RNA sequence: GGCCGCAAGGUUAAAACUCAAAUGAAUUGACGGGGGCCCGCACAAGCGGUGGAGCAUGUGGUUUAAUUCGAUGCAACGCGAAGAACCUUACCUGGUCUUGACAUCCACGGAAGUUUUCAGAGAUGAGAAUGUGCCUUCGGGAACCGUGAGACAGGUGCUGCAUGGCUGUCGUCAGCUCGUGUUGUGAAAUGUUGGGUUAAGUCCCGCAACGAGCGCAACCCUUAUCCUUUGUUGCCAGCGGUCCGGCCGGGAACUCAAAGGAGACUGCCAGUGAUAAACUGGAGGAAGGUGGGGAUGACGUCAAGUCAUCAUGGCCCUUACGACCAGGGCUACACACGUGCUACAAUGGCGCAUACAAAGAGAAGCGACCUCGCGAGAGCAAGCGGACCUCAUAAAGUGCGUCGUAGUCCGGAUUGGAGUCUGCAACUCGACUCCAUGAAGUCGGAAUCGCUAGUAAUCGUGGAUCAGAAUGCCACGGUGAAUACGU
């Protein structure tokens, strides 16, 4: 806005677990106020990542997230009457946002048969550098690279 | 309104309650079950000889002041506009603008 | 842009009912027809008594009349036989028995309604309406208002094109919930069409 | 509040109805004749259970 | 025409005809692809939609005997209509009346229940019964019916560019003005500009200004925390009966009902700032700096809307532009646009069984228990003018099964048969139930809309109008997000 100061929202933990990171997850998978669905969907896909892996679920969702945050992104400027991409530094709130948003956008794509399957395959192919996910990073950090003229 | 609809009405609240009863009686000796099967034939001959503005379903509700047949309220007998003049200057004992 | 009603947004707050009565679903609407045609045949029986309020009472199964006038005198007449009139009169227009009091207006110049209608009644007879209303401002603030305000509108004078004018002095806060205003209007005939008039009176808070 | 088309621009208003209960336990025939024999303010409604 | 010049041209220098103005310097505004400062879902950061399909509903056009009249960029198009089968109705076709369907006056005779023939009906005729009350000093005729004649009634006929009243919009924007004094020949100016600050012409300081008014804020309603009064139709920690249930004796504690009160003021603490106004942070507290939501609309603008709510100056028609009646139309259909509902599916469809609400309405009304019918419903009949009875069974949710990516166990337009109910009467033109049928459609081109929190999205429930007839309008609660770096 123009003369705001915005505040932060309390975010109740996981009940299962104790995390905020996995309670801002199942709110951005979340659709219509239905947030019962949302939370089953994710345990039954944590629970089928965690038999291939061997290793915790959390462990095994850093592992995840760690491969799709981002680091650089462009902004878009007019001033000359021509429109620039001018590179800029992520925060890493955003960079924790934009990473969950990707990997369930990739995931509702997918032609597997349930959206806990789907939901587990997209993570397994993030965790071995593989998907949809890691193909929009790429392409975020290549934009970045060939405007670094701007900065 | 012009002056013969508000008439029209006059007349046909008189009917209908002039014709009250006979109407009761023709309906039920029609609807009730196990009568002659030939009774029923003559009061439905019989019912529709009647003057048509007996029937109640034939009247509108208006405006007591002026006429209106349109935006009528059932607990006031009057029309919208007559009855925010009358709430303004204070004529509808325990009335007033709303808010909460 | 356009104003809400003085009298209508102080009701309950400062300013009193013109009618006490409770009823049902199948009266509400028979009470309030009666309540027009007694408050009409009054209205054109003293159309020159100088009348401003009328309250209606319904206690038990009968009916009680509160006139507010200015000239009781007139009103009641030698021993009482106008009054007799009039109740017999309203007795018939409601139904039921019927009863009449008469109460007075000292001061008849800080009361709207009185004023406006003096002003229409000037209007009908050829005066100049700015004179009309000058007097009324004046009268009221040496009687000692707090503020007053008349409004008129028109074909002022005969002219073709219509137009407002008005006038203020003192104070008049009508945004203010406690003030004490009084208000009320009234109509004049004439040969070019029908002239409008508003009047404003401003007491005090409360 | 319009005469004509103005869809919104709207009033609306209310009425209260207040209500109260009053219970005699042992009564006499003064009482009674006491109670019926008496008149209250002209904008209220009593109704008397026996 | 003369003089001068190689030329280009220079110099001296008219008239006819035409217009009632052309011009200079200053003043108040409006505008600028001029400058500076500040705001708003204005952009940016996000979430869900409209534009493509079928259906509902309004408009343009076209057609018709008629498809009644009004609203038109934002500020007309689910708008006047909060409910067109007859009525409503103002339109069309045909049949009828002329002081009249609705009033006040004069004078010639008497009223109100039933019941037969002809009309589509309006409206014509034949018959039976009745003898009202009430100073009858006879004149009462009041109460209410026939005809006759004329002053009159009657008009949703035209002009919102003759008007009153009411309403939209810029805009809940922070502005708009006056008295006395002073400056200028004057139109005008100052005050209202300046340094800070605020949601605010809100506040302080300075200054040829000193003061006041209408607007801003406050007083009104609702929501969040306490306590003192009264406890049935509302309520059960402690006590005791048991057929298990607030059922019963009881109790006044609690939830709740509704009247009186208490509380929030930058009041307290530290830092900044002009020895200020204010600002950033902290304590205690149910709540903190306008705690959340409503009502409240300045001087004025658009010859804005309404003579069809009503009232009203001026025109216009009176065996007709005024009454009465039956049938039809306002629901048409090659086409174009606005506002909505239902979908295109596994975060789902179908079967079984099981938690948790708030706010309303009801006597020509709301209609329990029981019986009959697959069902819409029907029969017989308690209770309630209601914290007691009824409408009335919340849904999404949760548990267990099946369907396995197909135009399908997705979707439910159309069309055939058989019925129910309201109502004199459902052909044109109602709502609903059963059996059968099973269309387009796989996420929508250029455009384009809403929303900053208990909000958006999604799920059910009630009312007004109303014999019957909501996917519209007005209210109520359940689950419950994403994002705001910045101008």
């Amino acid at each position: 806005p123009r003369r705001r100061v915005i505040g932060q929202r309390k975010i109740l933990p996981d009940p299962k677990f104790g995390s905020e990171l996995l309670a801002k997850f199942v709110n951005i998978l979340m659709v219509d106020g239905k947030k019962s669905t949302a939370e089953s969907i994710v345990y039954s896909a944590l629970e089928t990542l965690a038999q291939r892996s061997g290793k915790s679920e959390l462990e095994a969702f850093e592992v995840a997230l760690e491969n799709v945050r981002p680091t650089v992104e462009v902004k878009s400027r007019r001033v000359g009457g021509s429109t620039y991409q001018v590179p800029v530094e992520v925060r890493p709130v955003r960079r924790n946002a934009l990473a969950m948003r990707w990997i369930v956008e990739a995931a509702r794509k997918r032609g597997d048969k349930s959206m806990a399957l789907r939901l587990a395959n997209e993570l397994s192919d993030a965790a071995e550098n593989k998907g949809t996910a890691v193909k929009k990073r790429e392409d975020v950090h290549r934009m970045a690279e060939a405007n670094k003229a701007f900065a | 309104a012009k002056q013969s609809m508000k008439a029209r009405e006059v007349k046909r609240v008189a009917l209908a309650d002039k014709y009250f009863a006979k109407r009761a009686e023709l309906k039920a000796i029609i609807s009730d079950v196990n009568a002659s099967d030939e009774d029923r034939w003559n009061a439905v001959l019989k019912l529709q000889t009647l003057p048509r503005d007996s029937s109640p379903s034939r009247q509108r509700n208006r405006c007591r002041q002026t006429g209106r047949p349109h935006g009528f309220l059932r607990k006031f007998g009057l029309s919208r506009i007559k009855v925010r003049e009358a709430a303004m200057r204070g004529e509808i004992p325990g009335l007033k603008k709303a808010s909460w | 842009g356009q104003k809400v009603h003085p009298n209508g947004i102080r009701l309950g707050i400062v300013k009193p009912w013109n009618s006490t009565w409770f009823a049902n679903t199948k009266e509400f609407a028979d009470n309030l027809d009666s309540d027009f045609k007694v408050r009409q045949y009054l209205t054109k029986e003293l159309a020159k008594a100088s009348v401003s309020r009328i309250v209606i009472e319904r206690p038990a199964k009968s009916i009680r009349v509160t006139i507010h006038t200015a000239r009781p005198g007139i009103v009641i007449g030698k021993k009482g036989e106008d009054v007799e009139k009039l109740r017999k009169v309203v007795a018939d227009i409601a139904g039921v028995p019927a009863q009449i009091n008469i109460a007075e207006v000292r001061k008849p110049e800080l009361d709207a309604k009185l004023v406006a209608d003096s002003i229409t009644s000037q209007l009908e007879r050829r005066v100049m309406f700015r004179r009309a209303m000058k007097r009324a401002v004046q009268n009221a603030m040496r009687l000692g208002a707090k503020g007053i305000k008349v409004e008129v509108s028109g074909r002022l004078g005969g002219a073709e094109i219509a137009r407002t004018e008005w006038y203020r002095e003192g104070r008049v806060p009508l945004h203010t919930l406690r003030a004490d205003i009084d208000y009320n209007t009234s109509e004049a005939h004439t040969t070019y069409g029908v002239i409008g008039v508003k009047v404003w009176i401003f007491k005090g808070e409360i | 509040i319009s005469p004509h088309v103005n869809k919104d621009a709207r009033d609306q208003y209310e009425i209260r109805t207040h209500l109260r209960l009053v219970d005699i336990v042992e009564p006499t025939e003064k009482t009674v004749d006491a109670l019926m024999r008496l008149d209250l303010a002209a904008g209220v409604d009593v109704q008397i259970s026996l």
